[PDB]
């Protein structure tokens, strides 16, 4: 639906 | 980049150095890909010619074995150590292990596991005994460096680790040819399967493989496509590289700024359903301090 991940980031996952 | 260091750097000689290397003589190659099924944002075209000066690229990922070796010497701590986790592909979580309740947006598949590390690839009780010909995981972009200049080397810019990967072809989608399994033969660890509920392990592993498993490209070297992703030089962007200049074609170096870091060549993870990205010319990025299960790197070096 949105472009694949292949990249888990470690800033991808800071939300509030 | 200008890194920092807590070891110095041990003099080596040349011949040291080349061990496991190829030398890549100068010359130019197309670098690039122009599929139309790839992914806007990833910006693999153009397609171009670029002209590389020689140098000394690894035939295999850097391996466990090594990366102990490096630790042993300089006393490392690895950016997934001093955060106290890194990402773990769910299948490969053993129940129980304590996780954390991160989620990656759009990959529910990455598991956030506190105490999983280069020697401990899953998590608390994993252990790396039966791995230490596999490719060190759980490496970030910091930690790759670190082990390359402590080696001597350096991470290959991404076109050189482009030329190096086509091994000679001119353009074909995969590093032998255009064909994933020519005569019916695996060539690379990716996926086989349903992506992410079952992976078949058609090609014999669901997991990382030794660095030396499958057939070379035709420059020797071994799992460029497939096993683990692996670390570049070059500050990603999609579209720095479409400028057509003397510092985009002549050994490019990629933007002087940026927020993640390249990173080539698929992993145990890809497939054609979801990414596609096992084609030699597929690219993507990670954040620098960032560290996964499937993704790892190989050096190079000036001769
Ligand atoms: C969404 O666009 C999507 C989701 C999964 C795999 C591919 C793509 N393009
Ligand atoms: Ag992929
Ligand atoms: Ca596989
Ligand atoms: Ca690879
Ligand atoms: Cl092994």
């Amino acid at each position: 639906a949105t472009t694949p991940l292949c990249g888990p980031s470690r800033a991808s996952i800071l939300s509030g | 980049h200008m890194p920092s260091f807590d070891f110095d750097i041990p003099r080596r000689s040349p011949q040291e150095i080349a061990k496991g290397m190829v030398a890549i003589p100068g010359g130019t190659f197309r670098m690039g890909g122009e599929d139309p099924d790839a992914f806007p944002e990833d910006g693999e075209g153009p397609v171009r010619t670029v002209r590389l000066s020689p140098f000394l690229i690894d035939r295999y990922a850097v391996s466990n074995r090594q990366f102990a070796a490096f630790v042993k010497a300089t006393g490392y701590v690895t950016d997934a150590e001093r955060y106290g986790w890194s990402f773990v592909f769910h299948a490969h979580v053993a129940p129980g292990t304590p996780v954390m309740d991160a989620v990656v947006p759009e990959a529910p598949w990455w598991v956030a596991v506190p105490g999983a590390y280069w020697k401990a690839p899953e998590g608390p009780g994993s252990s790396i005994t039966d791995r230490p010909n596999h490719p060190v995981v759980h490496v970030s972009w910091n930690d790759a460096v670190a082990y390359a200049t402590w080696a001597g080397k350096r991470l290959p810019t991404e076109a050189e680790w482009e030329m190096a990967a086509r091994g000679g072809l001119d353009q074909a989608r995969y590093p032998w040819g255009n064909e994933l399994t020519p005569r019916g033969r695996h060539r690379c660890n990716i996926w086989q399967g349903t992506f992410p509920v079952h992976d078949t392990g058609e090609d014999g592993y669901t997991g990382t493989a030794p660095v030396n498993a499958f057939a070379p490209n035709g420059y020797g070297l071994y799992n460029v496509a497939g096993n683990v992703w692996e670390w570049c030089a070059d500050w990603w962007s999609a579209d720095w590289h479409a400028t057509e200049s003397p510092a985009t074609r002549i050994d490019p170096r990629g933007p002087e700024t940026g927020t993640a870091r390249v990173t080539k060549g698929g992993s145990f993870l890809c497939h054609e359903s979801y990414c596609n990205r096992y084609r030699v010319a597929a690219r993507t990025c990670n954040t620098p301090d960032s560290s996964a299960a499937h993704t790892g790197f190989r050096c190079a070096a000036d001769p």
